[PDB]
RNA sequence: UACUUAAAAUUUAAGGAGAGGGUAUCAAGCACAUUAAAAUAGCUUAAGACACCUUGCCUAGCCACACCCCCACGGGACUCAGCAGUGAUAAAUAUUAAGCAAUAAACGAAAGUUUGACUAAGUUAUACCUCUUAGGGUUGGUAAAUUUCGUGCCAGCCACCGCGGUCAUACGAUUAACCCAAACUAAUUAUCUUCGGCGUAAAACGUGUCAACUAUAAAUAAAUAAAUAGAAUUAAAAUCCAACUUAUAUGUGAAAAUUCAUUGUUAGGACCUAAACUCAAUAACGAAAGUAAUUCUAGUCAUUUAUAAUACACGACAGCUAAGACCCAAACUGGGAUUAGAUACCCCACUAUGCUUAGCCAUAAACCUAAAUAAUUAAAUUUAACAAAACUAUUUGCCAGAGAACUACUAGCCAUAGCUUAAAACUCAAAGGAC
């Protein structure tokens, strides 16, 4: 661009942060609805445990819950956070292990 | 141990950066005698480039005065029936003997070329040279 | 590789070479130039070259050009008084035409350095305070007094915490 | 190679598209058009009634200019 | 506070050199102006008006707010956005604390009094500092650092690339090592921001003319073979009519259907529909689209040069509307064949349409996939490669990963299954170009 062309229009427009699922926080604080496995995109080939849950914001999410073994059941309240699942598509929450309800893997 | 870059300096040059490193610890037979006698250029390479637009080489094309008198000749009377030998470094062709007639007679001072074509064929026929006017 | 012919005119250092400083009577100076011609060289270098120098070191005076409207280039300054001083630039260089109107309708040296000095008057390097207008922030900086407790810890009798427990001892 | 190819796959889905709901889009077009002039209206009224007229100016009748007029 | 009149601090009102968030799919606002006999028809606006959306900024500090109705006569859902504290809510969690001793403020002539301002404490790894215990994460690559065993595309892992189907340095335990350390790791947010590009990768967006700026500096042009418009004209080949006339004619790879109202010849007649061989191995004209049968009439031409839309005028083919034309060609349609099927390719017939007269539509790989203009050919330039050698300057337009998307919505349009304008959600770690 010429010197008068940049001078009439500055500089760059900028497309505001979309935010994502959290909802630009650090975590929030959801209900437990259902227990569901996910199938991983192949070449992966694996059963993940997922949870859908409600959110404190009101909108209801799926989350991937990580650790070998889960006692979450419906009506348990986790803290879910960001992160998602490279695998798992549209999974873009994950559930913080010993915290409320959900609890650390059981080391046996 | 060498500088086989003949695209960067010259042989000179290399030789002369190379013995300041340190590779190079005896000097080539040839280097004192560069330094003393070299050439008036540097052998440095440089990649031919084409000319473009309104660029134009210089050099001049030859032309001595007497080519307007012997354009006229050949023009009038063409090439002298006497071949030309070209072997011989002080050969005197008809043409040429017809411009040393026609230069005397300009040295007179007649200022006409026709006169000065015409009067020279004639002093040139009295010198019993063989001219045909071959209008073919 | 900065944009336009001779890019170092758009550059702070540049700007700041201009030395015409005008006068405060000075209010606007127009520029009459023409693009064509031979005796017009100087004042079209001038518009090029120092125009936004003085406009650099006089942001309040209007400068408006105007091109090709008279057979010669000139310089008309209109002062607050309602003078109107007429310069000619025709062959004239254009370091010329700077020294000429520095000459007649430029401030001296002398009244440049004495503004200097007064617009500085309330800067003091004893005065306390935060970096931007103060060298210092606190005493405690300076060497030789009490310094800072978050640094160095005070003495245990220097001390409320101290004080207070003395008292109830009492 | 691929692009073209896309932008053709691409409108020929579009052009089928239209086909099958032609007759549900004129139906949308009518009516986007009606509420065009119902706002196209109202924005006139707007304006005499704020300079304080309380009708329209004498003789005046807001043209219709979305409907079927050429 | 001084004088009975002058220095400040602090405000208020009216203003304006300049600077000042986002959306132009917000492009018009609709009284937003001047004059001062009260007339004139003006004012702002692509140099961004108007509308909408969002945000405290100008930081020794400033501005706005003080339960709500912008305000607060009035009304209402009737007061901690003072300190501490409580309920609810949230990922988010300081004492219902002490003193007016210091400084500040209020009051008093004053000794003095008051103050959840403030001061000294309490609380909290949030940070820094000084010390003393050591814990946290990681160990396929980027990127410092793994031994044994289990698991076997399962269980699990990753920021990106990826790992796991029997010798897993990548998962889990264990061993050692690495990094940091009163912290450590995860999530979230923030700090980095246009002088780069536009033949082939995103991008010169069909064509030209008129403005204002920014640049530039010269006083010419035209006289051109197929620009364009009108009128007149016609050579070859068809069509029609007529004479004579084979028995067939037509058609394919091969056949069938079609046909004998045909066929062949005509130095017979009519027609003037449609298209313009050779020239053309040419490279002209025109802004582009486009334009080459002949003749005649009208006709291209000087603005220094570049630079234009929200205006004006054009714009192959196909398509729409109305009245005509119709040799030939030909979507569609029917017939014949072909094939497992033919909804095609091949053959026959025939229509829209191609033509004219009036409009409309405004689309192309509208491409030389090259914006225009003036330079230079050397700057030790294959500055990727391939195209078309490279490159400087000027002005405008345009571009900012891919897909979603020649899409949705918006506005304009003779357009109504239309054109121009043109996003987001969401998805991926590529897409793409040249060799
Ligand atoms: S900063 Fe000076 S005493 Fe703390
Ligand atoms: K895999
Ligand atoms: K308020
Ligand atoms: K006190
Ligand atoms: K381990
Ligand atoms: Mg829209
Ligand atoms: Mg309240
Ligand atoms: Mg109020
Ligand atoms: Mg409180
Ligand atoms: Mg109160
Ligand atoms: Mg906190
Ligand atoms: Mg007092
Ligand atoms: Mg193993
Ligand atoms: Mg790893
Ligand atoms: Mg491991
Ligand atoms: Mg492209
Ligand atoms: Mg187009
Ligand atoms: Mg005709
Ligand atoms: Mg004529
Ligand atoms: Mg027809
Ligand atoms: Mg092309
Ligand atoms: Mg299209
Ligand atoms: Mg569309
Ligand atoms: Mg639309
Ligand atoms: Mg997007």
């Amino acid at each position: 661009a010429t010197l008068n062309q940049m001078h009439r229009l500055g500089p760059r427009k900028e497309p505001p942060k979309r935010l994502g699922p959290t909802e630009g926080r650090p975590q929030l604080k959801g209900v437990v609805l259902r227990t569901f496995i996910r199938k991983p995109k192949k070449p992966n080939s694996a059963n993940r445990k997922c949870c859908r849950v409600r959110l404190s914001t009101g909108k209801e999410a799926v989350c991937f819950i990580p650790g070998e073994g889960h006692t979450l059941q419906e009506h348990h309240v986790v803290l879910v956070e960001g992160g998602r699942t490279q695998d798992l598509p549209g999974v873009k929450l994950k559930v913080v292990r010993g915290k409320y309800d959900c609890g650390h893997v059981q080391k046996k | 141990a060498g500088s086989r870059l003949e695209t960067v300096g010259s042989v000179f040059s290399r030789t002369r950066d190379l013995m300041r490193a340190g590779v190079l610890k005896e000097k080539p037979l040839w280097y004192d005698i560069y330094k003393a006698f070299p050439p008036l250029r540097e052998p440095v390479f440089r990649r031919p480039r084409l000319r473009y637009g309104k660029a134009k080489a210089d050099i001049q094309d030859i032309f001595y005065q007497e080519d307007q008198i012997r354009a006229k000749f050949f023009a009038t009377y063409g090439s002298g029936q006497k071949a030309f030998d070209l072997f011989n470094p002080n050969f005197k062709s008809t043409c040429q003997r017809f411009v040393e007639k026609y230069t005397e007679l300009q040295n007179l001072g007649e200022t006409d070329e026709e006169k000065l074509f015409v009067e020279t064929g004639k002093a040139l026929l009295a010198e019993g040279i063989i001219l045909r006017r071959v209008r073919e | 590789p900065m944009k336009g012919r001779f890019p170092i005119r758009r550059t702070l250092q540049y700007l700041g070479r201009g030395d015409v400083v005008f006068k405060e009577s000075v209010k606007i100076m127009t520029v009459n130039y023409n693009t064509y011609g031979e005796l017009g060289e100087g004042a079209r270098k001038f518009v090029f070259f120092n125009i936004p120098q003085i406009q650099y070191k006089n942001p309040w005076v209007q400068i408006m050009m105007f091109k090709n409207m008279t057979p010669s280039p000139f310089l008309r300054f209109y002062l607050d008084s309602g003078e109107q001083v007429l310069v000619d630039v025709e062959t004239k260089s254009n370091k010329e035409i700077m020294e000429h109107i520095k000459k007649i309708l430029g401030k001296k040296e002398e009244t440049l350095r004495e503004e200097e000095l007064e617009k500085q008057q309330r800067f003091h390097p004893g005065n306390f305070g935060p970096r931007k207008y103060c060298l210092r922030e606190c005493m405690c900086e300076v060497e030789g007094q009490v310094p800072c407790p978050g640094l160095v810890p005070l003495p245990k009798e220097m001390t409320g915490k101290y004080k207070a427990a003395l008292k109830a001892s009492t | 190679v691929l692009k073209i190819r896309r932008r053709k796959m691409n409108h020929h889905k579009y052009r089928k598209l239209v086909k099958r709901t032609r007759f549900l889009r004129r139906k949308v077009r009518e009516g986007r058009l009606k509420k065009k002039q119902i706002k196209f209206e109202k924005d006139l009224k707007r304006i005499w009634l704020k300079a304080g007229l309380k009708e329209a100016p004498e003789n005046w009748q807001t043209p219709k200019i979305y409907l079927k007029n050429k």
